[PDB]
């Protein structure tokens, strides 16, 4: 409902803030609003699903993280190559 | 066991006390065994055949009697009695007269649906033969047809005693139902009419109609009120529910994506 | 495992209801 | 796709529509429809 | 034909109408409609020595019907005919019903601890135990021990934690379940603070259970109170453990 | 031998082998299915029952010798199927058990030895894990069993296979149902042995145990959900007790239980024929009518099956009992022939007013009458063909005397004729009134409906219907 | 019995409950996923 980006990447960066405790979860909610139409809502989801899950073998987080780092977009190529050293 | 079999019945019955004995005689079916099993066994058969008969003269008690909540109660429990799974139970006279009794009472009772919810468990009793059950379904027809008069013509023949309370009952289902048909937008018809619509020669049915409702008699000349409507409609009053009708439209054209 | 389960059906169900409101609620956002 | 309940289960080109409507009505309509003059 | 039978003022007639009511009742099913009515109205005669029969075949109908609450609350005023019931269809689902009633009650209540609370049948409490008697019978209690969180109440947790127990190794299972699925933090305390008391007083005291607990609650001096005791009774291979594992896991401020 | 003989060796081996391997493939296609991924709504498991329904009832109605239906059980009566090991040693049981009834012959069955088929592959270390498996090899037998018609020592194996059957689904419903839920082909694996059970004692007696057993799975279904089963189970609970010519109508009329919410468009189309004979004995004709449309209206993909003859024979008798009636022998049939004619000359002489003809057809038709199963037609129709007359002069006549109407209707009474009009106003024939000074009857009097709040009400019945139709449309086609 | 006055007071009040719980989820999959797809539809046309 709002329109900052700056709000929008810190609410969507907040996913991995709250639930850390439960992997099951984070790549629900990132793998859609990593395909937004702006790079902003992408980009946040990109860092919260690297801060969510620690340093478990995935193999979700990083097939979904794969087009992340795959795009146009400089910024949003970065917070993906973040997220992938991360898990 | 076997107590007062025929007393006071075959002549006349104006005691009380041989309620209270057929009650106790019931206490006595009752706590000799269920009736709910019934599978074979002709001894059980033989308390069967005695338990719908005490029943039939209880329920020729009940319509001798003048009491109603009784008969529909001795009805039910001989129609229970009919309801058997296994039902041998040699041929009884009496049935064709109690569904006769029982049939009219209903058709008195102004019971349609279940007059003709009834006539399935006949398969061709109707029409050839059993006056008992064909004078109620000819009667069924005369007032589908509508001749008032062929049910009072009819009124004075009867198969088996009188039904004297299931017509008194069928003259009141129907002279209500004429006078519920009268009460409309008619202001005065003179005794004639009332002589066309209802029936006899100045009885005390006129003076009954005379305290009860109106039609009071004056100048040879009954009074009828109106029984119309008059509401003075405008109808752009219900505005309100017409613009609800329109919001909830739009409500349900968006609001689910 | 009978009762182990039971509040786990419970945290699938919350966790499906915020999802499927909040998809409502951005595709309802999403056509501006 | 039978479904388990069954007890038991050319003339004209269509023309139930007038039949229905008219079936008997003296369809030589000469002898009363012309001849009413002779009546009045 | 039962229907005039009701009708009718007879005690013994109506007792026999009863008996053939709640026998019948598998076949006739709405049938009943009318009279269950007329049970009903004369349900709050006193003294008329059937009114538990009367509680009995009014719930049986209206479960039929759906109406579930009317067929708790005569579940319950029915009495011990209805309490000696265990083995049915019918019984099973009005006490799944109730002990659902009766653990929202207790949800409910337990927000308002100051008072102000809800009045508690003693007959549905009476088959809340009588059915944890029957979950002790089982020979499994974690079984026992669901109801026992859902109910929320400590003394049935601390009872079945401490019966038979084999193997007796569920102090364990019970804090995992109550660290990992949990969502109220008001009794989170409470169960551990029920658990500490059950870690002391065990047969083998006390270095690592308590000290957990006391790092996840906010106990300054308790800790200092059992720390003393572990150097006193001359104790520090194993004093020497506790204290790493409570510098790895408690955090600043404490 | 020269001349059917030699067309002996190519029926059984191809229809053997293909008929074997599609039930194979969707038996493991139902195991994967329950297994993982139990949402198996739009899997092969309708399809698969809609096969069974339709092709191995016309396809075999014998027990199939050299081996071929009758070579299924003892196919089947070593396995046991429990651990992957297991399951392969059986798998590698499945290709010898065929490949030498293929080649040779192995085990005979001559009528008489169906308890060492039915005993002996429920046995043999089986276990209660494949469920469907085992339901379906219990009901194919049930098929040429009945279809066969010998009779002799037959009924208590049809019985005996019925009762295990209602064991394996009580061992099922009530032990271990952690997402299986077989019941989409139960409701009718229960339905074809029951019509089989009403059958069987329709040979001889009544059924009346049939319907209190069906009382206790309707009393052991309905409270975990609605999933068809209860629908078929009220119908089969329905179908008997209006087949039995006493009584149970009230049984139905206080059976709160209208809400099955969906039939894979076959429950709901017989469900509302049901409902509409008791509306229609229940003397609630509007209802009635409109829901036996409804009935008929909704599946006409059927070559003359009878369900269709028969809603399409009632819904005309309920019409002349309105009093309209269109066209109903525009779609003749061949079955249709022997029903189209009594009708016609019945809706013909009502509509007409004569009585001697509609006397003659009805002293001639009424064995039909019977056959057809509606007695009430001897006391409705006398209604209908004295109002005929006077709802057609009353549609023409704007202001018509008694004593017109009295000579005009055969009647020979100028007394009774504000007496019929009475009964016509009151019934609702048509809306008139009588001015009882001379002879006066007025009919309507104002045509506008326009500006006068009709449209509206109807229009909005319009819209709030098909909105549910275009939101129920939706959300039953986004499933990926 | 140990059990069998067992599985009914004390295991099937927990196996008749977790039912529902299992089912609206096994429902409400359906209804997720219809969301989903057509927030991918919209999104597919504003991102193009």
């Amino acid at each position: 409902s709002d329109v900052n980006d700056d709000v929008r990447r810190a609410a969507v960066e907040s996913l991995g803030f709250i639930l850390f405790r439960t992997p099951e979860q984070c790549p629900s909610v990132v793998s859609l609003l990593s395909e937004s139409y702006n790079p902003h809502v992408r980009y946040g989801a990109a860092m919260a699903l690297g801060i969510c899950c620690a340093g478990t073998g995935n193999k979700e987080a990083i097939n979904l993280l794969e087009p992340m780092t795959n795009d146009p977009v400089n910024y949003v190529r970065q917070g993906a190559l973040i997220a992938s050293a991360l898990i | 066991m076997y107590e007062q079999l025929k007393g006071e019945w075959n002549r006349k019955s104006p005691n009380l006390s041989k309620c209270g004995e057929e009650l106790g005689r019931l206490k006595l079916v009752l706590l000799e065994l269920n009736f709910l099993p019934t599978t074979g066994t002709k001894l059980t058969k033989q308390q069967l055949i005695l338990a719908r008969d005490i029943l039939e003269i209880g329920a020729q008690w009940s319509i001798l009697r003048k009491d109603i909540p009784s008969f529909e109660r001795y009805m039910a429990q001989l129609k229970c009695y009919y309801f058997d799974y296994k039902e041998q139970l040699p041929e009884s006279a009496y049935m064709h007269q109690l569904l006769g009794l029982n049939l009219l009472f209903l058709l008195s009772q102004n019971r349609v649906a279940e007059f003709h919810t009834e006539l399935e468990r006949l398969p061709a009793k109707d029409i050839q033969t059993n006056v008992y059950i064909k004078h109620p379904v000819s009667l069924e027809q005369y007032l589908m047809e509508g001749s008032y008069n062929k049910v009072f013509l009819a009124k004075g023949n009867i198969p088996a005693e009188s039904y004297t309370f299931f017509i008194d009952i069928l003259l009141d289902t129907i002279r209500d139902e004429i006078a519920g048909c009268i009460e409309k937008a008619y202001e005065k018809i003179l005794f004639t009419e009332a002589t066309r619509i209802l029936f006899f020669n100045t009885p005390k049915k006129m003076t009954d109609y005379a305290k009860k409702r109106g039609w009071v008699l004056g100048p040879n000349n009954y009074y009828s009120f109106a029984s119309q409507q008059q509401k003075p409609e405008d109808t752009t009053i219900p505005s309100t529910e017409l613009a609800k009708q329109v919001i909830e439209y739009a409500r349900q054209l968006e609001m689910i994506v | 495992d009978l009762y182990s389960r039971y509040k786990k059906l419970q945290q699938e169900l919350e966790f499906l209801e915020v999802q499927e409101e909040y998809i409502k609620d951005e595709q309802k956002n999403l056509k501006k | 796709m039978s479904e388990k309940k069954q007890p038991v289960d050319e003339d004209n080109w269509d023309d139930d529509n007038v039949e229905d409507d008219f079936s008997n009505q003296l369809r030589a309509e000469l002898e009363k429809h012309g001849y009413k003059m002779e009546t009045s | 034909g039962i229907i005039s039978l009701l009708d009718e003022d007879e005690p013994q007639l109506k007792e026999f109408a009863l008996h053939k009511l709640n026998a019948v009742v598998n076949d006739f099913w709405a049938e009943i409609s009318e009279s269950v009515d007329k049970i009903e109205v004369l349900y709050e005669d006193e003294g008329f020595r059937s009114r538990q029969f009367a509680a009995l075949v009014a719930s049986k109908v209206f479960y039929h019907l759906g109406a579930f609450e009317e067929s708790l609350n005569y579940a319950l005023g029915a009495g011990d005919l209805f309490n000696v019931n265990d083995n049915s269809e019918y019984v099973e689902t009005i006490i799944a019903k109730c002990i659902d009633h009766y653990t929202k009650q207790c949800v409910e209540n337990a927000d308002l601890p100051e008072g102000e609370k809800k009045p508690i049948d003693q007959r549905l409490e009476g088959i809340v135990n009588k059915m944890f008697q029957r979950c002790l019978d089982d020979h499994k209690y974690k079984q026992a021990i669901g109801i026992a969180l859902e109910t929320r109440r400590l003394d049935v947790f601390e009872k079945t934690i401490l019966e038979s127990n084999d193997v007796p190794g569920m102090l364990a299972y019970s804090l995992k379940l109550c660290m990992s699925l949990m969502q109220n933090k008001q009794f989170r305390n409470k169960v551990l603070r029920v658990l500490v008391k059950i870690y002391m007083n065990l047969e083998k005291p006390d270095f690592i259970n308590v000290c957990q607990c006391l790092i996840f609650l906010d106990d300054p001096q308790a800790v200092s109170d059992i720390l003393e005791k572990l150097v006193k009774e001359d104790n520090l291979l194993m004093a020497y453990q506790i204290c790493f594992d409570l510098y790895e896991s408690a955090s600043q401020q404490f | 031998p020269p001349g059917g003989g030699e067309q002996e060796p190519p029926p059984p081996p191809a229809p053997q082998d293909v008929e074997m391997k599609e039930e194979a493939a969707t038996g493991g296609g139902s195991t994967g299915e329950a297994d993982g991924k139990t949402a198996a709504a739009a899997a092969e498991h309708s399809q698969r029952e809609l096969d069974t329904v339709t092709l191995e009832d016309i396809k075999e109605h014998v027990k199939q010798l050299e081996k071929a239906v009758s070579g299924k059980e003892p196919r089947f009566v070593l396995r046991a199927l429990r651990m992957l090991p297991s399951t392969s040693r059986r798998l590698n049981h499945y290709v010898l058990y065929k490949a030498v009834q293929g080649f040779f012959t192995s085990n005979n069955a001559t009528r008489d030895f169906l308890l060492p088929f039915l005993e002996e592959p429920m046995d043999t270390e089986a276990d209660l894990q494949f469920r469907p498996r085992t339901g379906k090899a219990a009901s194919t037998p049930l098929l040429p069993e009945v279809e066969a018609y010998l009779q002799l020592l037959v009924v208590i194996f049809m019985m005996n296979s019925k009762r295990y059957k209602e064991a394996q689904k009580i061992s099922d419903d009530l032990m271990q149902k952690i997402s299986t839920q077989n019941r989409r082909a139960l409701d009718l694996v229960a339905a074809k042995c029951y019509y089989y059970h009403a059958r069987v004692y329709e040979f001889l007696d009544k059924l009346d145990v049939v319907r209190s057993f069906l009382h206790a799975r309707l009393r052991t279904a309905t409270l975990r959900h609605d999933a068809d089963g209860q629908a078929t189970l009220l119908n089969l609970l329905l179908r008997n007790y209006l087949h039995y010519s006493l009584y149970d109508q009230a049984e139905k009329l206080v059976s709160k239980s209208v809400f099955p919410e969906q039939a894979n468009n076959n429950e709901w189309a017989r469900y509302l024929y049901y409902t509409g004979r008791i509306k229609a004995i229940q003397l609630e004709y509007s209802e009635a009518r409109r829901t036996m449309t409804n009935a008929l209206r909704k599946a006409p993909q059927h070559t003359a099956v009878g369900f269709k003859q028969t809603v399409h024979k009632l819904l005309i008798v309920v019409e002349l009992l309105l009093g309209e009636i269109p066209d109903r022998l525009q779609f003749r049939q061949p079955s249709l022939k022997r029903s189209l004619m009594p009708y016609f000359l019945l809706t013909q002489a009502v509509r007409t007013g004569n009585l001697a003809k509609f006397n003659q057809v009805l002293d001639q038709f009424g064995e039909k009458f019977q056959a057809d199963g509606t007695y009430t037609l001897i006391i409705r129709l006398r209604h209908n063909v004295i109002k005929t007359g006077v709802r057609m002069i009353s549609l023409s006549y704007s202001r018509i005397s008694l004593a017109d109407i009295a000579q005009k209707l055969q009647l020979d009474s100028p007394e009774d004729a504000e007496f019929i009009v009475a009964k016509a106003i009151r019934d609702g024939v048509i809306e008139a009134s009588i001015n009882h000074e001379k002879g006066y009857v007025q009919s309507k009097e104002m045509i506008d409906i326009y500006s006068t709040r009709e449209p509206q009400l109807a229009f909005h019945q319009r819209i709030s219907f098909c909105l549910d139709i275009h939101n129920m449309s939706v959300k039953a086609m986004r499933f990926p | 019995l140990e059990e069998g006055k067992a599985g009914s007071g004390l295991r099937q009040y927990y196996l008749s409950k977790i039912e529902e719980l299992q089912l609206i989820v096994n429902d409400k999959s359906q209804n997720l996923r219809r969301l989903q797809a057509q927030r991918n539809e919209l999104n597919a046309k504003v991102r193009l």
